[PDB]
DNA sequence: TATAATGGGAGCTGTCACGGATGC
């Protein structure tokens, strides 16, 4: 279905704040914001999609993403909060794209 | 409004009641579509805490 | 890089002669 202005602004906000969360989380952990992002994304989408990303320096597999996710679960409450923020962000992103998929068709029908 | 503690001074044909009262006064707030609520249902707030 | 814009079109019509697969 199509988003109301409210739903749209909400999803957008959740996405932005999610990215911010990943940044702060990388500051805390000292890990790579990319690796972190791919791990959060992985867990949101599930193990249905797991593949090595060209930009990553490590091969991304359920073993390594479980290691990283476990080290993310070992954070204190205020720090472990940013993880939940990240996950919420990713979910919001997916729902946003899927929501706005119609606009693409309406634009491309003219091409 | 409810009366917690009730004190009474007897004077002449009358009584003067000092009442310790506790009640709640409502204040409405209008939320615009660009705003988001940071507080759950029935949660307690203080001075300085943000509702929206 | 920023008004807002949210489901596509063209089909194309005078052959049987069927073969095996699929359906009340």
């Amino acid at each position: 279905p199509l988003l109301t202005l409210e739903e749209e602004v909400e999803l957008a906000r959740k996405v932005e704040e999610g990215m911010e969360a990943i940044k702060k989380l990388s500051e805390i952990t000292g890990l790579d914001p990319d690796l972190i992002r791919e791990v959060v994304r992985a867990k949101i989408l599930g193990s249905a999609r797991v593949r090595h990303i060209p930009g990553l320096k490590e091969t991304l597999d359920p073993k390594t993403v479980e290691e990283i996710d476990q080290k993310l679960k070992s954070l204190p409450k205020e720090h472990k909060r940013y993880l939940h923020i990240a996950r919420e962000g990713e979910a919001a992103r997916q729902h946003l794209i899927e929501a706005n998929l119609r606009l693409v068709v309406s634009i491309a029908k003219k091409y | 409004v409810r009366a917690a503690q009730v004190e009474a001074e007897e004077e002449g044909e009358t009584v003067y009641l000092t009442l310790f009262l506790e009640w709640t006064e409502p204040k409405d707030y209008r939320v615009q579509p660009h705003m988001n609520v940071v507080v759950p249902e029935g949660a307690r707030v203080e001075a300085g805490d943000k509702i929206v």
